């Protein structure tokens, strides 16, 4: 006789384990696995480390202040120089690989907030501008935060990103992002969220350096709220596991 | 066809359908005789229009240009892509890849134009439509040796008849025509980012093959797509924000919903 | 070599259709193909949530 | 040479016809299918998500996240009004932005039940209890909570399970709905009240936020594909 | 497709302008190439691979980066020549323009 | 097929077939052979042409309207209702309550104006008909963005051949289509009172593709319905007094009959 | 998958029929259902009413 | 190509002809029916019935 | 596996969820049910609604104070003015029912307080 | 549909007089709205969202009592005024027209 | 008179359409095939041959 | 005396056919011929080489 | 239909599909997995576009005149 609201995952040398969560979101019904044998197309033999790039990556943690729009990740961008992951994927020309994302924000009885984590396939992002398009390094952030913006950014010659976060930078309705897979974190309840994403593309694989496959979400809703005396700095951390991952087509090393 | 409600009736038990957690995505499968008294109802409705063949497979016009019978604009000319106009774009961005073989219509009317000419007796006029691959060459000119067609695919039509209608099979390299790519197509990751990257359709020509009169006469084409057999992946949600360009999805921020009076205003 | 299907008609009749090309790209439109799964977007999580019971337990 | 006759209807084009049409490219090898994750067969499946439904889109709240979220507070009293919008998924500014919404924007008959669920956001040790009351056309919106009682409420009460769900029923006259606005297929009134008052303790907020999410039951349908009012081309982009 | 079409540069006087117009040729765009640059009229003119030096002031001052690769930059001198330069480069399948705003 | 006629003889009995109340509505179901001597008469005529589908199924003009290819009328709108005519509207005012699939067939003509311009040469005209739903974007203008008909069902017809036909399956939200309503939209019992609180049938658009000329036309377009698979509920008197308008049934008091010259007058 | 029915001759022919369409909607009318019942309008009474008998006894 | 050739009376309209035309709305799902009392299937069950007469239509 | 701290109840077109409480008591062991052909006495048929006067009727709230004495309710009186119930009472002469009192009052952890919840018949005062 | 289009109304002298034209906007009809009233020639104007207070003796006199709800009435005052005042609302799909006849 | 309906795409000429035709030399009797050497039935047979390649096409 | 044949679709339908003329220089084309034999091309030798061994020994 | 591929894996032995003689005609039969390890990799791609029928067989004008 155990609680549901206890979990524990290992993977690699790495375990995280749950005092309160809510459950676990497992994409689209499909738990990640390997590239069969009628599906794929690249003749050369894979490499499939196994354990030293499956395992649990933690990334730069982030303060939720009481006026914090938002922020995104790449997470094929995220963990290009974390651990051998980003040694593998260096090399290699194709790249085929699934995640978890597991975000931990832990706070008291009195303090009160809603955040929403959500994973977005292709989340093409807008530019400031109408004719040009967002420059790299201004979308992308290496296990930088990259947080959203209340207002629209202003509008001139600069390759800018729309960083609203009631459109999310893509043009589409905030409330709607529920159509991916989402978990909601309720500080009175849930503590931490899970989620599960097997590779989705339409083509078997793909160079991680010049595409991105997934952009995870954290928006919150609900403000951030206490009284004076309860601690305030609130911070969000998380931490990004890929799994069944196999690479193919070994050069010299660079991008 | 749609489930029938059932019967149920008082109950006081420790059963809670109605309390549950949002947090879960798991979008609650409660029914409505679960939280009330309900009556035994058979539902003939039947969830048949709503289908993704049914919503997609309807024609649809993409791009309408012009061309004359002299002077300097002699033939027409325009990439193939689905993103020119807004109510088959919007409707295809419901998804993210989507996989269908297409049926081709054109529409080909003529106008006399103003001008000072006498004795103006037109014959009727044929109209070349010409598709260049990716790679193939393009004419030069309205009497270029491309218009021989030796491999190239086009249609004769004239003037009078059952407009011209084509299938096009499914033509990818890859597994699904993609609506969204967040990426650039080169490594160094400084050039066009977006889907501008992976399409790739080729260019499609119409022209007058005779003159048919001394006087001008401006000519108009309009193209119709209709998908067919139609497959699509990972929804998504629809778009708010106006288009702007037919290259890349930026947008100008707008309100989330229009406004009303007051909180509890029922208009 | 003719194929006979049903039409589609009000509740509370059969077609017949020949295909005359070689290329399964010239066929008409696959309009009765009505199935269902909506398993993936709602309830897409691990550990099943019965109804009656509590959520979080 | 086989005698025959043309009918009327020939040679005419229409946007919704099914023919078969001679391929212009023979004996093209198409590329074999993967498995690509999250197949939608059905509009259906796209309308049975929750949304948030921002029922506070009054002044600026619009342009701003604010619009969401559903203010409530500790007040000397009870039986106030927290929110009230009527029933109209496709045409009420409340609904029209939804998934579901957006869907119905592209159909002209709507038919079956909707869900609405509704998530406390405050602290772990602020208490209440709320009133959840759908009314049926015939007389105007309830003005009061004892007016409200009498029709479909379910009473909600705020503990571990921070979630509800008002499952309003289908109850018309005629087999479908209208999506446009109309007044001979009116829809109804959905409002919430105070059952009893907010309850905060000492050194706690004592001003919480709910949230809404609507979807639709296993009965929903929808007839007559036409064009969405909201997308608007000034020209060829 | 030229990349940033809208781009304002900020130049000192007596520091030569670099203006630089990249382009990508679409798979679509097989066709002769021509690349002009406008001054808002023409400063320069490539076509059927030729370069041809069209503006009084700016005579003997404009001049190329590199054309057939796909860089079709100009670097210009002796700087006075605030105006707005369009660089247009076409194919005969798809054309693209990029507008650059120089101040001082 | 009718019933025949047997053969009766002289009778003298108690029966009373003639002698009847018609204050009960029992209409008396007697026949010749009750009041006379009658022959066997074999009856090999069929009420066949007088079934509601033979009554009702035949082609019918209820609309026809204009539209020009030059100045400010320039394209044409009718909302659906077969109320315009009065043949149709009488025939179909025989039943409350009918259901049928609808065939629709148009007549497009056109017509050259007088003008004053020289050198007139036109080109043949092509002319898009357009359904918007109760609820669809209508066009402001004849270059409106809405004739894109990505949704919308609509036809193109080329002058000169057959002309189009479509069939509309039985469009209503209740069990019925409804001749005559008596009640009001809104509960107060205060606005629009009738059937066309019901009636929701959508708008009709027509306009030319093209002009096809310098000088000026006007076409003119004929609507003609066709029920088919007709139901029909509860029968009622056939209209007396002449129509007035198409969206009540206002009326003037007339004359119950025409008049003869005395009550035993033969003529 | 052909209907063969009967033509409407004179008294004192069989025709053939396919249907093209997959709608239901489409097909031709109905013109060959001769089916009457009168005894709602006419004898619409509770009692049976015998003709020779008296109708008020 | 099968051959073909056109009889007299081809691209006519017909008032009263009986073919088949493709639907506008395709795959559409109209209403279950419902039983309405009185059910009328021919024109000779509204003439069985009884009318008063106007056998005084002299004057006014 | 669930808590026996949570209860629902459904009545009419009515509901009621309870997060934390206690258990239902259930009168004197019987389940209100409807009058039999051995006990009755009226000879004419009885009318019963079934739904639209078994549901959940809420009265006016009352705020507890520190130095609230207490309250008192008619069963019968109070539901006369309130919906289908007060008018199927007011026309008729006899009349038989059964109730149930779902009586609520949340406070927080740091609040503390007691009240009894009893229903007395014939309570003549 | 414009409730009551034929109607005649008596307003004595030095009574504002009160014009109602209340309208049920049609399912079928949804395009820009305008109400325009004519005095038989205008006294008012309301289009795109806007009101335009045309007529000189009665400038200053006419105003609306509420438009978009679907009341569309006019309060006109100092009567002296007799005559036939015509109020058409237009929606692009359908047009409704109601005419008053006041007596002094 | 069988009763007909022309679809869009009529009168048309597609540049790959496989249709039938009428022969305008009836009961034409060909020369006997005979047997020539080195027959193709697919052009990938052609390019699984070797071919010198220009590796130094420098200048002239 | 119709001819039934198998249409071209992809990988991971039935057509039907009839001749109208008595020419057999009238019939469609033939698309579906899917024959290969490069051993006339490559390989042309007169010893047959295996690919593991040495060409020359 | 084309041929799928096959895997191979790490190899010593005197076994030399890959050095052999141009000097004869004989095109080098050999595949990617004399050279290198492979994986199984079924192949469902057609040899059917590339037929003398379907290359040959599409119009073409030949010669256009006036009178
Ligand atoms: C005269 C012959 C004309 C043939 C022209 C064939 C052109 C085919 C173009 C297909 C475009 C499909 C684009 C889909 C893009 C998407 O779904 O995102
Ligand atoms: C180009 C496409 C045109 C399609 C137009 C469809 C319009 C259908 C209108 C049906 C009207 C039926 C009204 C019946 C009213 C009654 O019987 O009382």
């Amino acid at each position: 006789g155990y609680s549901d609201r206890a979990r524990s995952i290992t993977l690699g040398n790495s375990t995280i384990t749950t005092q309160e969560c809510a459950n676990v979101v497992v994409g689209y019904g499909v738990w990640p696995d390997y590239l069969k044998d009628s599906e794929a197309t690249a003749e050369d033999q894979p490499t499939q480390p196994d354990v030293a790039t499956c395992r649990f990556y933690t990334l730069d943690s982030v303060q939720w202040q009481k006026t914090s729009p938002g922020w995104w990740w790449k997470l094929p961008d995220a963990l290009s120089n974390l651990g051998l992951f980003g040694q593998n994927m260096q090399y290699h020309y194709l790249g085929r690989t699934g995640y978890t994302v597991h975000v931990q924000c832990n706070a008291s009885k009195f303090h009160q907030g809603c955040l929403l984590v959500v994973c977005v396939p292709e989340a093409e992002m807008g530019c400031a501008t109408l004719d040009n398009t967002p420059s790299s390094a201004e979308l992308l952030g290496g296990d930088s935060a990259k947080e959203f913006a209340d207002k629209p950014v202003a509008s001139g010659s600069n390759k800018l990103v729309q960083r609203v976060v009631y459109n999310a930078g893509m043009g589409v309705g905030v409330g709607n992002l529920t159509i991916f897979p989402h978990q909601w974190i309720n500080l009175r309840t849930n503590n931490s969220a899970t989620i599960v994403m097997p590779y989705t593309n339409s083509v078997p694989m793909d160079n991680m350096f010049r595409h991105n496959n997934v952009t995870l979400m954290v928006i919150p809703f609900v403000p951030l709220d206490y009284c004076p005396g309860s601690t305030t700095y609130v911070p969000i951390t998380v931490t990004i596991a890929p799994m069944c991952a196999e690479y193919n087509g070994l050069r010299l090393a660079g991008h | 066809r749609v489930a029938d409600t059932v019967g149920t009736g008082p109950t006081n038990s420790e059963a809670i359908p109605a309390l549950t957690a949002a947090e879960t995505g798991h979008t609650s499968q409660v029914v409505p005789g679960d939280t009330m008294q309900t009556r035994h109802v058979k539902n003939y409705h039947s969830r048949s229009e709503s289908t993704i063949e049914n919503f997609l497979c309807r024609s649809a016009c993409v791009y309408f240009t012009e061309y004359e019978n002299s002077g300097a604009k002699r033939y027409a000319e325009w990439v193939l892509t689905p993103r020119q106009a807004a109510q088959l774009r919007r409707k295809l961005e419901f998804f993210t890849y989507v996989r269908f073989d297409l049926e081709l219509t054109f529409v080909i009317t003529s106008t006399q134009q103003p001008s000072t000419t006498q004795n103006q007796d037109a014959q009727i006029l044929t109209h070349q439509i010409m598709y260049v691959p990716p790679g193939g060459p393009v004419p030069d000119k309205v009497d270029s040796y491309v218009w021989q067609t030796s491999t190239n695919p086009s249609v004769f039509w004239t003037e009078g008849n059952a407009p011209p209608r084509m299938s096009i099979p499914f033509l990818s390299i890859g597994n699904a025509y993609s609506n969204f790519y967040d990426g650039w197509s080169e490594f160094s990751r400084n050039g066009v980012y977006g889907i501008n990257t992976l399409n790739n359709m080729g260019t499609l020509y119409a022209r007058h093959v005779n003159a048919g009169s001394t006087g001008p006469i401006k000519s108009t084409i309009r193209i119709y797509f209709k998908p067919k057999h139609v497959k699509a992946w990972i929804p998504r949600p629809p778009r708010l924000c106006q288009y702007e360009k037919a290259k890349n999805v930026n947008f100008q921020p707008s309100g989330v919903t229009t406004t009303r009076q007051s909180i509890t205003t029922m208009t | 070599g003719a194929q006979v299907s049903t039409q589609k008609t009000g509740a509370h009749i059969h077609y017949t259709n020949i295909n005359y090309y070689k290329d399964a790209a010239s066929n008409s439109a696959n309009r009765q193909d009505f199935t269902q799964d909506p398993g993936k977007f709602t309830e897409p999580v691990k550990d099943i949530m019965i109804k009656s019971l509590p959520a979080l337990n | 040479g086989l005698p025959t006759m043309n009918t009327p209807g020939s040679c005419q084009f229409l946007t919704s016809d099914d023919f078969q049409s001679p391929s212009a490219m023979p004996q093209y090898d198409v590329t074999p299918e993967m498995r690509i994750p999250g197949e939608v067969k059905n509009l259906m499946e796209i309308a049975e998500v929750d949304s948030v439904v921002p029922v506070q889109n009054v002044g600026e709240k619009v342009n701003s996240m604010e619009a969401y979220q559903i203010p409530v507070r500790s007040n000397e009293g009870s039986g106030t009004q927290v929110f009230g919008f009527p029933l109209q998924p496709g045409y009420s500014s409340v609904f029209s932005r939804t998934l579901l919404g957006e869907i119905l924007n592209y159909y002209t008959h709507w038919s079956g039940s909707i869900k609405l669920t509704f998530m406390f956001c405050g602290s772990a040790m602020a208490t209440g209890k709320f009133l959840l009351a759908y009314s049926p056309p015939g007389a105007g919106a309830p003005t009061k909570r004892v007016d409200a009682m009498l029709g479909t409420h379910v009473v909600w009460d705020v503990g571990l399970q921070s979630s509800c769900v008002l499952c309003i029923p289908w109850i018309s006259q005629t087999h479908y709905r209208y999506v446009t606005s109309d007044e001979y297929t009116a829809g109804g009134f959905i409002t919430c009240w105070y059952q009893t008052n907010i309850v905060v303790p000492a050194d706690a907020q004592s001003s919480c936020y709910i949230m809404c999410f609507v979807s639709a039951c296993n009965d929903f349908s929808v007839r007559l594909l036409k064009d969405t009012p909201f997308i608007s081309q000034q020209n060829f982009f | 497709s030229i990349t940033t079409p809208e781009e304002m540069i900020e130049k000192a006087k007596g520091e030569t302008a670099y203006l630089p117009c990249k382009f990508t040729l679409s798979p679509e765009d097989q066709g002769p190439l021509d690349i002009e640059w406008l001054i808002s009229q023409v400063i320069i003119l490539y076509s059927g691979d030729k370069i041809y030096d069209y503006y009084p002031d700016l005579k003997g001052r404009v001049h190329f980066t590199s054309l057939k690769s796909g860089d079709a930059s100009i670097n210009v001198t002796n700087l006075q020549d605030i105006g707005t330069y369009q660089c247009k480069v076409k194919k005969a399948p798809g054309v693209a323009n990029k507008k650059i705003h120089l101040v001082v």
